[PDB]
DNA sequence: AGGTAGTCACAGCTGATTGCGCTG
């Protein structure tokens, strides 16, 4: 695994080999006015038999808590076990390592309190777009070509996303403090 | 037999008439197992049927045989019945009677359950709640007495001919009291709601023999169930056979009365239990009971033996020549334990076992005591020249259902004396055939 | 002896206090001894 | 060689279960013990019982009593126990031991339970 | 022997039930309680044994609610409306109070439990069960008293079922979870009563034969000591496990203790 | 036809005999 590792980022030009060692070593008085209008409604109230259930009501609400239903949908992720097969699984399970990885070389050098680690964050990001490209790009249109209804990517674009606007959020803090 | 199993085999007109008053509804449901009360009430509000399969899958896999019990019971009861949907389908709806009284019961619509008891004002000699349960425990008490034969209970000729039905007396000579039978012994070890309902059963079963509604009844009963205690009701409104089986009810004490003129009755709690602790038991095999009525301590003496008798306190030794007795009497080691367990003391309920597991199992061994030697009177044939001969005379014996024992080893079996004539001439006819 | 083995165990098993339990469940914690909760 | 296996019988995880024969019955220095089978106890000695009930308690134990049906010994555990009840302790009957045919036990054929006749008829102590 | 316990919280906030006036939709606060008075009276109606009470939750207390229909189910539903137009009609607002009284609500209803179970004979025992219908939005202010609430409600095994009509609540969820009962959003309000009978009419041991939905997405975001709001990530002590949303050189909490 | 002193099994104790061990 860690030599697929290896050649998955070093051979692919995501990043460069030193690099990869040196880590692993409420409204107004309106609502006063509902209150007093809701009182005087309710002043006058009375049970009730017929308006408390209806024939339409019951039955709609029988096929949504029936299975299939919006409440008890019958679906929900039905053969993943055996969908998207164990060899793109295990592609995805390698890309999810490398996103690990890489997103905890992130996190550990941050927060940034030198300026070198300020270039080593940048090198990081661009480390994470070759990555990106490289793999998840092809990995995508496979999905497509296979047309799989799990979005599988979607939680590492998630990842991607967070990690980009939190390096953005401090690029820009880092601005206005030398303002 | 509990009231489901009166209720399965009555004909699907009775059941559709009885559905027609709330009060019968609601003991129904009631009386349903737990599973068919969520499905009735789902299907409360429904005007189109469901199909089988979905109501098949409310349940869990495991727990399929509960939800067929269910199903079958609800079935058999006509709660639902089956629709044939549109496409080959099958759709279960509620009975349309059924549903909409039990709508009304619960709900609320239509006129009130008893007619009034504003309308004649306050009651002039009404009793108090204490009174009443007073009255109940006398007229049970006075009852059971008159099983007995005491002269110094005396009721109506037709009570104990309903008894005499019932099969616990028999008049073997006129004029003379009839004698209990082994089931009266039996019956009065039961407890007082089950006797109530075993003599009420009795009374629906033999009611054709009087020419009374069984459907009336029912539904009078079922709306004295759910009577609230201490409260009259009116007696207008009913017809004139209701009349005699209400008397016949304050005869049996479920129903307070003054005159058979007056326009109110009070229901009992006997009546309200209708449709549904002073023994205290140790571990040295001794009986302490809290009672002072003669009838519970002879019950206790049926099955034990007395010791000492206070004034407010009973105190007697279960053992074994007692049990024995009882059980030569009829009673059997279940009704023994049944009885000790609800007329338990409260405090007796602290303990997981309400009994101690000892005493039980004690008054079961003493039961299996009696039946050790089994008896089978029979005929014994040993002449069997060959295997073969004696295979067909045991098969013959079988399609006959005459055979007591068999024993291929030895061929030796056992014929009932009834078959031995059929058996013989069989053998006979088998060798003149040759 | 194979037989012998099976002869012994449904006599000495079900001898009296069997042929009678036994039939009543056909027709029907903490004061269980260890051995009767194994 | 009483009190060496007696001393050894405590502290010892390989040897845990003796044998009394009728010394027990007094007043001696027993270690704790959990479990007391009496089998063939005196007639109807109610001291004697109580007393080897009394070598256990010291359900953190249990004692168990073996008789044997349609004899005498039925009679002998019946009257030997009215002072424990009457002490409160409650004699629970088992007539049945779970996992009995499991495994192996002793007197498995009818052969050596037929030889087993000759000897204990073998006393003839007249 | 089995006597099960079905006490119902009726959120009764005015402010809510004022403004869904206002917006003259199909479902009401009649409705809501003619649908909660039913249900009462099917669980009455499923058992002899089986005990009701119902207490509405308003913003100044805590209110105990309690001709051919059942003289029982008559009288209790006449003293449920009583109750509920005695505190409606007397409900007057005075101060700025708008967040509704949940926790104090669960807490009545527990001592109500902790006390219906003292006069169960010990022949039987009672099976309780708490059910809440959420109309209003969640109280942050509270959630210390929730979260105690909660607990308490698991010590002595008390299933708590929330119906959130409008707005989901976290705290319901988090109770749900915990004590084993079940969350569910009702999607169309005047089903109501149907959603109740099809799914919180069946006991625990029912719950079990029967198909249900699935649990929804329980969420635990952390109240902060000093601001009292939803949050991610905070700073939280290792005396006293305080919760702060920002880093202080001297905690809080710890300055009791000297 | 009924009841109390021998008698057997199994244990205890104390009172003597009587039989094996007793130095780097
Ligand atoms: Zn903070
Ligand atoms: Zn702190």
């Amino acid at each position: 695994v860690l030599f697929q590792l290896y050649k998955d980022l070093v051979v692919s030009q995501v990043i460069s080999a030193e690099e990869f060692w040196a880590n692993r070593l409420a409204t107004s008085q309106d609502i006063i006015n509902s209150f007093q209008s809701i009182r005087q409604e309710m002043e006058a109230y009375t049970p009730k038999l017929t308006q408390v259930l209806s024939s339409s009501a019951a039955s709609s609400t029988i096929t949504a808590l029936s299975p299939g239903g919006a409440l008890m949908q019958g679906g929900t992720q039905q053969a993943i076990n055996q969908m998207v097969p164990n060899d793109i699984q295990s592609e995805l399970k390698h890309l999810y390592v490398a996103v690990g990885e890489l997103l905890r070389h992130f996190w550990s050098c941050f927060p940034v309190n030198t300026p070198f680690l300020e270039e080593k964050v940048v090198k990081m990001k661009s480390n994470l777009e070759r990555f990106q490209v490289t793999k998840l790009c092809p990995f995508q249109e496979k999905i497509r070509r296979q047309y799989l209804s799990t979005n599988l990517v979607s939680h590492i674009e998630e990842m991607l996303q967070t990690a980009y606007n939190k390096l953005h959020t401090w690029q820009s803090r880092r601005l206005m403090k030398k303002t | 037999r509990n009231l489901q199993e009166f209720l399965g085999g009555l004909s699907p007109g009775v059941l559709d008439r009885l559905y027609g008053h709330p009060a019968t509804c609601l003991a129904v449901f009631r009386e349903l197992p737990s599973l068919a009360k969520n499905w009735v009430m789902r299907m409360l509000f429904l005007e189109q049927p469901l199909p089988q399969a979905a109501v098949a899958l409310w349940v869990k896999k495991e727990f399929s045989k509960a939800q067929e019990e269910s199903t079958g019971l609800l079935s058999g009861l006509r709660i639902w019945h089956t629709q044939l949907l549109p496409g080959g389908l099958q759709g279960l709806i509620l009975n349309p009677i059924f549903r909409q009284n039990l709508r009304i019961a619960l709900l609320g619509g239509g006129k009130a359950w008893s007619d009034d008891t504003s309308q004649l004002g306050p009651d002039k000699h009404a009793r108090d709640v204490p009174s009443l349960d007073k009255y109940a425990e006398e007229r049970w008490e006075v009852v059971l007495h008159f099983m007995v034969g005491s002269p110094s209970a005396a009721v109506s000729q037709d009570l104990a001919q309903l008894l005499s039905q019932a099969g616990l007396m028999k008049s073997t000579e006129p004029g003379e009291p009839p004698c209990i039978t082994s089931a009266g012994f039996q019956f009065l070890l039961l407890d007082t709601p089950a006797q109530l309902w075993y003599f009420m059963l009795q009374y629906l079963q033999t009611a054709q023999s009087r020419g009374m509604d069984l459907v009336e009844i029912l539904s009078f009963l079922f709306q004295l169930s759910f009577s609230t205690l201490g409260k009259d009701y009116s007696v207008e409104g009913m017809s004139d056979s209701l009349l005699n089986f209400l008397q016949h009810l304050r005869e049996f004490g479920l129903v307070f009365q003054r005159k058979r003129k007056s326009r109110r009755y009070y229901p009992t709690r006997l009546a309200i239990n209708l449709s549904s602790g002073f023994i205290v038991v140790e571990t040295n095999y001794r009986l302490y009971a809290y009672t002072e009525s003669e009838l519970q301590i002879a019950l206790i003496a049926l099955f034990s033996e007395m010791l000492y008798r206070f004034p407010n306190m009973v105190v007697a030794q279960v053992t074994r020549e007692s049990v024995q007795q009882a059980i030569a009497s009829g009673i059997t080691a279940q009704q023994i334990i049944h009885f000790l367990r609800t007329r338990a003391h409260p405090v007796m309920l602290k303990q997981t076992p309400v009994l101690p597991p000892t005493i039980t199992d004690q008054i079961r061994l003493w039961e299996l005591e009696r039946d050790r030697l089994r008896f089978t009177e029979g005929v014994l044939y040993n002449q069997f020249l060959s295997q073969v001969d004696f295979e067909l005379l045991l098969a013959h014996a079988r399609e006959l259902g005459v055979l007591v024992f068999e024993n291929s080893a030895k061929r030796l079996m056992v014929v009932t004396p009834a078959g031995h004539s059929d058996v013989k001439r069989f053998w006979k006819r088998q060798k003149h055939s040759s | 002896g194979t037989s012998s083995q099976a002869e012994a165990a449904r006599i000495l098993a079900a001898s009296w206090p069997q042929n009678r339990e036994d039939e009543e469940k056909q027709k029907l914690a903490s004061h269980l001894f260890p051995f009767e909760k194994l | 060689e009483r009190m060496q296996i007696l001393q050894n019988f405590k502290h010892n995880p390989k040897i845990n279960t003796i044998f009394i024969s009728k010394v027990g019955d007094t007043s001696f220095d027993l270690p704790e013990a959990n479990v007391l089978i009496q089998i063939s106890s005196h007639g109807g000695s109610r001291r004697q019982e109580a007393q080897r009930l009394g070598r256990v308690l010291r359900y953190n134990a249990f004692f168990y009593s073996l008789v044997s049906q349609d004899t005498q010994e039925m009679a002998y555990s019946t009257k030997r126990q009215r002072f424990l009840v009457d002490q409160g302790y409650s004699f629970k009957v088992i007539t049945k031991l779970a996992g009995m045919e499991e495994e192996d036990l002793a007197f498995s054929t009818k052969e050596e339970q037929q030889q087993l006749l000759q000897k204990v008829l073998a006393a003839t102590d007249l | 022997d089995e006597l099960n316990l079905l006490v119902i919280v009726v959120d009764a906030n005015p402010i809510w039930w004022g403004k869904q006036a206002l917006k003259e939709s199909q479902f009401t606060l009649s409705k809501c309680i003619d649908a909660v008075m039913v249900l009462g009276n099917s669980h009455l109606f499923m058992n002899r044994s089986n005990k009701l009470a119902v207490i509405a939750s308003h913003i100044q207390e805590s209110r105990f609610l309690y001709d051919g229909k059942y003289e029982l189910l008559t009288s209790a539903n006449e003293v449920i409306v009583e109750e509920i137009k005695d505190l409606m009609t007397k409900s007057d607002i005075k101060g700025q109070h708008t967040e509704t009284l949940l926790a104090g609500s669960l807490a009545k209803a527990l001592c109500y439990i902790h006390r219906m179970n003292k006069e169960v004979k010990d022949n039987q025992e009672m099976k309780s069960r708490i059910l809440v219908i959420k109309a209003a939005e969640d109280s942050a202010l509270q959630y210390m008293n929730f979260m105690n609430v909660i607990f308490a409600a698991q010590k002595q095994n008390i299933l708590i079922d929330a119906c959130v009509l409008d707005s989901d609540s976290g705290l319901l969820q988090q109770a749900c979870d915990i004590t084993g009962g079940l969350y569910l959003k009702v999607p169309q309000m005047p089903s109501l009563l149907q959603y109740l009978l099809w799914v919180f009419l069946p006991d625990q041991d029912q719950r079990s034969q029967l198909i249900l939905p699935p649990p929804v997405h329980v969420d635990y975001r952390a109240a902060c000591f000093c601001h009292r709001n939803l949050i991610e990530i905070g700073y939280v002590c290792s005396v006293c496990l305080s919760i702060f949303c920002n880093f202080s050189p001297i905690c809080t909490t710890c300055e009791t203790a000297f």
